RNA sequence: AGGACCGAACCGACUAAUGUUGAAAAAUUAGCGGAUGACUUGUGGCUGGGGGUGAAAGGCCAAUCAAACCGGGAGAUAGCU
RNA sequence: CACAGGUGGUCAGGUAGAGAAUACCAAGGCGCUUGAGAGAACUCGGGUGAAGGAACUAGGCAAAAUGGUGCCGUAACUUC
RNA sequence: AAUUCCUUGUCGGGUAAGUUCCGACCUGCACGAAUGGCGUAAUGAUGGCCAGGCUGUCUCCACCCGAGACUCAGUGAAAUU
RNA sequence: GAUGUCGGCUCAUCACAUCCUGGGGCUGAAGUAGGUCCCAAGGGUAUGGCUGUUCGCCAUUUAAAGUGGUACGCGAGCUGGGUUUAGAACGUCGUGAGACAGUUCGGUCCCUAUCUGCCGUGGGCGCUGGAGAACUGAGGGGGGCUGCUCCUAGUACGAGAGGACCGGAGUGGACGCAUCACUGGUGUUCGGGUUGUCAUGCCAAUGGCACUGCCCGGUAGCUAAAUGCGGAAGAGAUAAGUGCUGAAAGCAUCUAAGCACGAAACUUGCCCCGAGAUGAGUUCUCCCUGACCCUUUAAGGGUCCUGAAGGAACGUUGAAGACGACGACGUUGAUAGGCCGGGUGUGUAAGCGCAGCGAUGCGUUGAGCUAACCGGUACUAAUGAACCGUGAGGCUUAACCU
């Protein structure tokens, strides 16, 4: 229900004094439906959009075949809607970097976090520490594991043990927007927003409420 | 990107500070500061500097104080804390930046070394 | 600003060191921030003035090494850790005159005598 | 610790079900012998394009 | 975990490489291919490189910063007069890194490493 | 002058970490106590098991000590496993 | 055991230093008989840490800390 | 109290708060005069308590430098069953 | 032929006889606050002083500081203060060796994980021609805390004192996720200062070593104390409770038919996983339409010619990562390194000139140097092929069709 393009870097927008905004500027170009999902046959309803336009000369041939309208045109993502009224467009009949939002309103941005990697029990979950007066051996780090005893242990599948942090997605949910460029499409947010560089990214609407 | 996405920060902070700074200047940052109710009014703040410089958010200038007790502000540069300008203290800037010296008394930072 | 801690007085009757012993907002509450009031303990005093060592009673955060910042992100700081006595059920402050500058934060009209002392900020 | 009791032989090799093997029998040769890996001929006698520093 | 553009590589303690490859660079130069490991071998380029540019006018400032991150005079010499201008008109690049495999001793990569190099004439330009 | 004072060699072992299928059947690392004295050490000699030696802990007497090691009485005895 | 332990005596260079400490070096002797990459959790040995400063804990355990020559100056008590 | 069971005795002190500590009292369960009594300057890697300094001991952990841990090539264990 | 004690730490999981918050009934319930009982386990449920303590008392917080089960949860996870070894002592007992359900000072805490279990993460094969993708959503998990203030309203209520309901508005404490733009920490790969000493022949200038020798500051990145957002509304069906209508029982009655409300509980709403969902689903797009033979012939077995879409392999790599995996790029090229420019950080190099006996100073000069950064550039390396994967897709039935 709005385009998906990626991110790059943060800023500050200082003016009456608030220079607490912290703009995320995620550039959304072009959107292009490029199929639409409807009730008989593609499933349900849905209307997909891929929001992008990467020159991408070497593509595999399905997604090369993937377009089919007017120009034509190639990106790489492929998102998609549901209930709504979008057009019957390809990657042609652009969409628009300026969906319905009017001025104030709170957007949905979404993203893949970072990757830690493997992670101890420490920086995973907020609960672990142990103290330094004496053995070493298990010092501040490895936890006390599953409590328990002769219940054989069926170690209740959580806890926290370590584990790779994940890249996993976040969506901060609700982020009032602040400005956003109708021709050169950037589109700032304040602060938040999972990932790095340029992650492919969503922003969605304002379905936080 | 290459100057069409930095490209909001470079026509933001567009100022006209000092260009350069030695020190030991007194401005009165005059800073809009505000208060509340009515009254705009600005009152600045004497000096000393120590800074950064960067992020087109070139929060800094430590400016440390000595009336009564002690010390700072990290003005960056922009909007309703205004006008920086000021260079009435000369310089000494023998360390130059990062002059962490936060000392009370005897100990100039000897300026008119023009 | 945590147990234990030592701040000072930016007034008087009874003054210098005073320890802080419970930092007031509920439960877990880890530190006390300028404009925060505090459970403190007279640990110095002066021969006079009405206050005198182990008293306690509540006081405010004037000034502290942290340092204030909002807006743009302007960051004020001292190293000046304050104080300023509040005799107990009624939070005004327990003192004729205050030392020291204050901020804008203490600006509300909660504490107020505080702000209209030691002419400053 | 310890083993509590034998593991299998239906054990063991069910753990080396992993044995691997490469020798993908990829491009070796592009003027030799048909020596050279996927990248470098024969040193002292191999080169990429063309004799480098030494060949025959 | 992760990490990120944290660039080179560690191997020993802090000095050893900012030691070694004093070693190894110096010797690079000394002749025209050699032969390491991949892995040093792609290190040793951001210390050659900026060791083959250095050279343009030597103005002592710089041959006594060559003599400086190199500490040899022996080779000092050939970086501002003869290695240094054999390039002096091509940007970056004076480092070719020909791999090959195959340790023996250990089973781990080589590549030699070298530059192009000739012999010492004087012409006119032509092209 | 001194069973005097600070402190290396040398002698000793108060503390913590590591080691605990160790580098090591008691150590390594950082600290620690004595250091002209009831000091410390080389070589050789003398005390023998109910015996020795002991500023005393049942400590030490060859990785063994509320009675050493080796061989013997010996296939001790074992209402126990 | 080609074992981070034990083993008596002799010799005693330069700069610095009270010095057979300690640091950098002479003469001289060595890199310690698996290596090459990687740059997770966690383990061992270290460096630096905002504000606080013993709230830790059985206990300030461990750390951090003090640290030199000269000179000023130094309490209870005392077998002086 | 290295002796007190009741016991965190009672009073005082230090503390915001002190079953420990220091000063008293005496009701000594169950001190006591060479199986020594009460003091005692000096000394103590001795037990207990307080303070200043100091700090990652801690609030609450962050980053970083190295030796392992991981991957490849060589050699190649262990208890247990 | 060994199931390690109390307390602490770590990390928990359940019950409900519920401490706080939520909804109700009665009250000797005006209000505010309470008392008690019913319902309710979503979530939440203190720091210290003393002591080994659990507990307890005390100081001060809090919405509150719940009771209990889990080998009085938790030592192949930590501690070793209490308590049973050997040393020593006091009181007391004993002629004594010694002893105490007394006290006191000192006193070695092992184990490289095979199986179950977990937290993560790959390799097979299967989903019936093989591929590249985008989904659906059966299921599964996470999350569910709450203070204060203002408006309502100084109103209802009240003699005053005081002071709501309902509903709304802002700002917090604790917790959770993300992220470095700010504030900062680190930053032994960047710059500088400086102590001792060895060397580069010497001056000068530099380098090695001494914790990075000591130290000042700091790029990127990682980071919290920094910054931004979230625990909601709204629905379904309810708990207790309250009710309409109404018999049995001419009335009455919340129940017997039927209807209506009704809580942080339950289902959903929000976020994540999610078709091995073997019940292996859906949609879109891409590729393959050459010949023969022997059988025991509908089962096949086999040879030559072919080999696509795609995958993988290798290489350059990555904000991705233990290894696999996953993303980008391979000359139709910015994927790494180098090189140009800029930024940044350090703080005005070296050399030369002049002043000063000299240390030293000034000028050249805000110089010199400068990383993981930004903009750009094919200079170096990413080679042409080769490998795997085929050759039009089983039977039965129903419907549609040149
Ligand atoms: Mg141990
Ligand atoms: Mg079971
Ligand atoms: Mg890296
Ligand atoms: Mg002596
Ligand atoms: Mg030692
Ligand atoms: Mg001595
Ligand atoms: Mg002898
Ligand atoms: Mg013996
Ligand atoms: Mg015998
Ligand atoms: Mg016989
Ligand atoms: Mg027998
Ligand atoms: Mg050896
Ligand atoms: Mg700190
Ligand atoms: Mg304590
Ligand atoms: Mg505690
Ligand atoms: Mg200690
Ligand atoms: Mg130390
Ligand atoms: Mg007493
Ligand atoms: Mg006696
Ligand atoms: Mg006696
Ligand atoms: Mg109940
Ligand atoms: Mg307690
Ligand atoms: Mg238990
Ligand atoms: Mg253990
Ligand atoms: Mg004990
Ligand atoms: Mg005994
Ligand atoms: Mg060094």
């Amino acid at each position: 229900m709005i385009g998906l393009v990626g991110k790059k870097v943060g800023m500050t927008r200082i003016f009456t004094e608030d220079g607490v905004s912290i703009p995320v500027t995620v550039i959304e170009v072009e959107a292009n439906r490029v199929t639409q999902v409807k009730d008989l046959a593609n499933d349900g309803y849905r209307a997909i959009q891929v929001t992008t336009g990467a020159k991408k000369a070497n593509r595999v041939t399905k997604p090369e075949a993937g377009h089919f309208a007017k120009a034509g045109v190639e990106a790489g993502r492929g998102l998609w809607e549901f209930r709504l009224a979008e057009g019957e467009e390809f990657t042609v009949g652009q969409s628009i970097s300026v969906e319905l939002f009017a001025d104030v309103k709170k957007v949905d941005v979404t993203g893949t976090s970072k990757g830690k990697g493997f992670a101890g029990t420490v920086k995973r979950w907020n609960f672990r520490t142990q103290d330094a007066t004496h053995g070493n051996s298990l010092s501040h780090r490895v936890p006390g594991s599953i409590g328990q005893n002769q219940t054989p242990g069926k170690v209740f599948k959580g806890k926290k043990m370590a584990g790779q942090m994940g890249n996993e997605r976040v969506t901060v949910q609700s982020l009032d927007v602040v400005r956003v460029d109708a021709e050169r499409n950037l589109l700032l947010v304040k602060g938040a927003v999972p990932g790095a560089t340029g992650s492919d990214l969503i922003v969605k609407p304002a379905v936080k409420a | 990107s290459n100057i069409i996405k930095q490209l909001e920060q470079e026509q933001m902070k567009q100022d006209v500070p000092s260009f350069r700074p030695g020190d030991t200047v007194e401005v009165k940052v005059w800073v809009v500061e505000g208060s509340k109710k009515r009254l705009q009014a600005f009152e600045g703040v004497v000096i000393a500097i120590r800074n950064r410089g960067l992020h087109s958010a070139f929060t800094v200038r430590k400016i440390s104080n000595g009336e009564g007790v002690e010390r700072v502000f990290q003005t960056h540069s922009p909007v309703v804390d205004s006008i920086s300008v000021k260079r009435r203290g000369a310089v000494r800037k023998a360390k130059l930046y990062y002059l962490r010296e936060r000392t009370g008394k005897a100990a100039r930072i000897k300026e008119r070394l023009n | 600003i945590q147990e234990q801690t030592m701040l000072n007085v930016a007034d008087n009757s009874g003054a210098r060191r005073v320890m802080c012993i419970k930092v007031l907002g509920g439960s877990h509450r880890r530190y006390a921030g300028v404009g925060d009031i505090i459970k403190i303990t007279i640990k110095e005093a002066i021969p006079r003035g009405k206050v005198k060592k182990g008293d306690v009673l509540k006081a405010v955060v004037v000034r502290t090494k942290k340092g204030v910042r909002r807006p743009d992100g302007s960051v004020i700081r001292f190293d000046g850790n304050a104080c300023v006595l509040l005799n107990n059920n009624s939070e005004q402050p327990i003192g004729t005159r205050i030392f020291g500058p204050v901020t804008r934060e203490l600006r509300s009209e909660k504490f107020m005598k505080i702000i209209s002392l030691a002419p400053e900020v | 610790a310890v083993q509590q009791n034998k593991p299998t032989r239906s054990k063991r090799g069910m753990r080396r079900s992993h044995d691997a093997l490469t020798a993908v029998t990829s491009l070796s040769v592009d003027k030799t012998s048909g020596e050279k890996h996927l990248r470098h001929h024969i040193t002292a006698d191999g080169y990429y394009r063309g004799r480098k520093v030494i060949a025959k | 975990m992760r990490h990120r553009k944290s660039g080179r590589q560690l191997n020993r303690n802090s000095s050893h490489r900012q030691a070694m490859f004093r070693n190894m660079a110096g010797s690079l130069v000394r002749h025209e291919i050699i032969k390491t490991t991949l892995p040093k071998a792609k290190e040793l380029r951001r210390v050659v490189e900026p060791l083959i540019t250095l050279a343009k006018t030597d103005s002592v400032a710089n041959r006594r910063l060559a003599f400086a991150r190199t500490r040899d005079n022996e080779i000092v010499a050939k970086l501002f007069n003869e290695l240094g201008p054999r390039f002096a008109s091509r940007a970056g690049g004076y480092t070719r890194i020909l791999k090959c495999g195959f340790r023996a001793g250990d089973n781990a990569p080589m590549a030699y490493i070298e530059l192009v190099d000739r012999s010492e004439k004087a012409e006119a330009a032509a092209e």
